[PDB]
């Protein structure tokens, strides 16, 4: 599953 | 919501010291009582309530997926069962975001930066769904995160500039839906390359602090294509 | 509990699930609702209950040091109204554990494995309790921590060797109140010390995976040793 | 703050 926008 | 008698201030830095203490379900119940003192979001508000919930979306998405996983690998009745618990669940998360969104932040976001910033949460909400989804429903579910996307592409494009950050993750996003939901690889590919592209082509107007933030998610465009192609 | 209507090996499954997903305050639920079943726990189950409660109360734990810090740094009441509920959330948790092992899983422990390891727990709970009480009810928390570690010890000492993972795992944690709780550096040190050296002589009758299970917690001994020394 | 025993 590619990544979307991490959450930092 | 039991957040009515405390006052918006205090939600926001409850919300503040919640993300401190890592606890991501207080701070999005937080921030959803924020949301619903009916006065509009500053951008570090819209980012405290993306973060809350991102969280706990997340948290539920990997859950899911081990349990979906088990699920199939199994081809007793616990592990659908349980699976069906946390996928409603997740449901409940995505549909209170949508109804956010929906009772009043769209429709009361002037701004590009605000309005964009609301869609493209909205396209993120109905892809985890859409994640979740089986059948017809899937098919509207999915529609409506790509007609989320895609009003907040056609704002970015003409108010914001291609190094905008919002922008980027923006599209981002966007193109994760079109690889992984939509099954378009391709049109995935196409917009992650041009949305890359534009912004490397603006970088030289940005101070250090702009090219950092941009290249961050510039990077994060850069290993999507890489595993793609 | 909720958990009445589910039949109590369904329970013990859906916490492994849980575990597996890292939903461990769902895994806290499930191995309540089997503990009310009534029936004794195996050694299996009594380590599901052990690592849904850890879980759960060592994030709360994190979650108020994180905001008592804050709010030490701080010398408005935002941050002691959180740190409050916080707090009344982590006694609620330490409460309910400890409703469980008085009602009536140490009464039915007849085995030294069972009642050492439920024991323990009690013990452990009132420290986490110590942790956050504040002066003379601290002073009964304290003792009632101390009594449920001793009588663990007691028995321990009668009926494990000393290289039983259970009795170091205790030794270890009974230590840690010494020092961290009840003000007795010396007393932690000398428990450890001496667990660790009764364990190291012990060793020789290990097959090669109770010495791996042994050593591991020796390690976490020696490691405690050479901070405190 | 000594660690106690970890939860694996
Ligand atoms: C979807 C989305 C895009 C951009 C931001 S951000 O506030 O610009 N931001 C700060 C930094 O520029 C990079 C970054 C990485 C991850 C998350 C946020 C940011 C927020 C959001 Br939501
Ligand atoms: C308090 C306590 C002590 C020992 C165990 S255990 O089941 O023996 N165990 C397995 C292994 O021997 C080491 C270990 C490390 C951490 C947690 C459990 C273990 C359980 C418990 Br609770």
């Amino acid at each position: 599953r590619t990544p979307s926008l991490p959450t930092p | 919501g039991a957040m009515g008698s405390m006052e918006r201030a205090s939600l926001i830095q409850k919300a503040k010291l919640a993300e401190q203490a890592e606890r991501y379900e207080d701070m999005a119940a937080f921030m959803k009582g924020a949301v619903e003192k009916g006065e509009e979001l500053s951008c570090e508000e819209r980012n405290l309530l993306s973060v809350a919930y991102k969280n706990v979306v997340g948290g539920q998405r990997a859950a899911w997926r081990v349990l979906s996983s088990i699920e199939q690998k199994s081809n007793g009745p616990e592990v659908r069962e349980y699976r069906e618990k946390v996928e409603t669940e997740l449901q409940g998360v995505c549909d209170t975001v949508l109804g956010l969104l929906d009772s009043h932040l769209i429709k009361e976001a002037g701004d590009a930066e605000s309005r964009v910033f609301y869609l493209k949460m909205k396209g993120d909400y109905y892809r985890y769904l859409a994640e979740v989804a089986t059948g017809d429903d899937k098919k509207r579910i999915i529609d409506s995160a790509r007609s989320a996307y895609q009003e907040a592409m056609d704002i970015s494009k003409k108010e914001m500039p291609p190094t905008n950050p919002i922008r980027l993750g923006l599209a981002l996003n966007f193109s994760v839906f079109h690889y992984e939901i939509a099954n378009s690889p391709e049109e995935a590919i196409s917009l992650a390359k041009t949305t890359f592209d534009e912004a490397m082509a603006d970088l030289h107007t940005l101070s250090e602090d702009s090219y950092k933030d941009s290249t961050l998610i510039m990077q994060l465009l850069r290993d999507n294509l890489t595993l793609w192609t």
